């Protein structure tokens, strides 16, 4: 499906961003 | 069918009584740290922290020196060397201000746009790359580490009227922009030309050279269409390789460049076709300047309307009709909701209004 394929791209790409965020320690406001 | 449900736990009104055009949660804050959001409107930038039992705690209130400034947008970033959070704001003056959110000092500003700035977006991988979209018909890419203007997206085949919105894709390889000329334009930034311009902006050192940095003038987009909407396009976001965009026709359109099976990275700049995949219908949102938003995981889509209703859709439901959640309404929320923002964990959804009110909805 066009939907399942696009959802898989979103899942894998947001997981890449989420792992980059997990490695970070930004100071709180 | 959608299962997402929310409860309105709190509301407040900023004492300036002016419309609030922007709201953003700081998605850079680490897990466990307090959920912080910024609001912008009038010549004001206000920071709040979310606490238990719907508490919205006022942290700091920035008031621009220029009383006639009208902020339209804000975006969070962080200093890549010290991990300190940063907030960029801009509006009617066409001036970008980088503020230290801890002290409310304006660290620095960027001048160059010939008119108002409608939206600011930070690159999803590089926190120094700031994109601004303007009423001057152009987009500008800035490197806020070296204070350089990397590229200006506009000219011969750029927008022919005010640019209202833009969005980077998830990995930051490309930008889709839209505006008053009814068009949606793609600008690749992973081209050999743009990757080299970005690298050159990092090598620029003023205390090592007296020549000014030369910006790229990108006159031609990688795709362009005026066939999605029949009026101004005031909001655009990527949904994976697909696009979500809206005009005043009470629908958010899900579409993609080229034919159904065409790969986004293989579409040629002269591609004349578009494929509509679906529409998210709503009502009473036919006025200009009404932004839709998504959560981090792109599982929820939210949009406020002109009478205070907040629509939410479950993006994991293929058919957009069955994707509709229960609309979020409060009998005291009757002004236009200009923008919404989900917290990083999707547990909180904040809406801001024309009457300076802020509404907090917690996910159940
Ligand atoms: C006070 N009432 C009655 C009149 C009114 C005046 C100004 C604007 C306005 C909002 N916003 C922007 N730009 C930022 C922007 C772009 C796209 C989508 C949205 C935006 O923010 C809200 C959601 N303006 C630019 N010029 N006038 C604007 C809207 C209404
Ligand atoms: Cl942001
Ligand atoms: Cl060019």
């Amino acid at each position: 499906s066009m939907f399942s394929s696009n959802r898989q791209k979103i899942l894998e790409r947001t997981e890449i961003l989420n792992q980059e965020w997990k490695q970070r320690r930004i100071q709180p406001v | 069918k959608c299962k997402y449900s929310f409860k309105c736990v709190n509301s407040l009104k900023e004492d300036h009584n002016q419309p609030l055009f922007g709201v953003q949660f700081n998605w850079h804050s680490k897990e466990g740290d307090p959920l912080v959001f910024a609001t912008v409107g009038s010549n004001r930038v206000t920071l709040y922290e979310c606490h238990s039992q719907g508490e919205i705690r006022l942290l700091q209130s920035y008031v621009d020196a220029d009383a006639d400034e009208n902020f339209y947008t804000c975006a969070w970033t962080y200093d890549s060397n010290t991990s300190h959070p940063l907030l960029a704001v801009a509006g009617s003056r066409g001036i970008i201000r980088i503020i230290n959110p801890i002290t409310m000092q304006c660290i620095k500003h960027y001048v160059g746009h010939g008119n108002a700035i409608n939206e600011l977006k930070f690159h999803p991988r590089d926190p120094n790359l700031l994109l601004s979209v303007s009423k001057d018909h152009a987009l500008r890419l800035w490197n806020i580490q070296t204070d350089t203007l990397v590229a200006i997206f506009g000219g011969v085949e750029g927008h022919r009227d005010e640019v209202l919105s833009a969005d980077y894709d998830l990995l930051g390889e490309k930008i889709m922009s839209c505006g008053m000329d009814h068009s949606l334009k793609l600008w690749r930034i992973n081209s050999k030309r743009m990757m080299n311009a970005i690298k050159e902006s990092y090598d620029y050192n003023p205390n090592k050279t007296n020549r000014p940095f030369i910006s790229q003038k990108i006159h031609f987009p990688d795709f362009s269409t005026r066939d999605i909407h029949r009026n101004y396009v005031d909001c655009v976001r990527w949904l994976g390789d697909l696009i979500l965009s809206k005009s005043c026709e009470n629908a958010i359109v899900c579409w993609k460049p080229g034919k159904m099976e065409d790969d986004i990275d293989k579409i040629k700049p002269s591609e004349s076709n578009v494929t509509i995949l679906g529409r998210f219908d709503y009502s009473q949102c036919d006025i200009w300047y009404m932004r839709f938003s998504m959560d981090f995981w792109q599982k929820m889509l939210a949009l406020g309307n002109q009478v205070g209703k907040l629509y939410v859709w479950d993006l994991e439901v293929e058919d957009p009709h069955k994707a509709k959640c229960t609309t979020l309404t409060h009998h005291k929320c009757g002004a236009a909701i200009r923008q919404t923002s989900f917290s990083r964990d999707s547990s909180i959804l904040i809406a801001v209004c024309d009457d300076a009110s802020i509404w907090r909805w917690d996910r159940l």
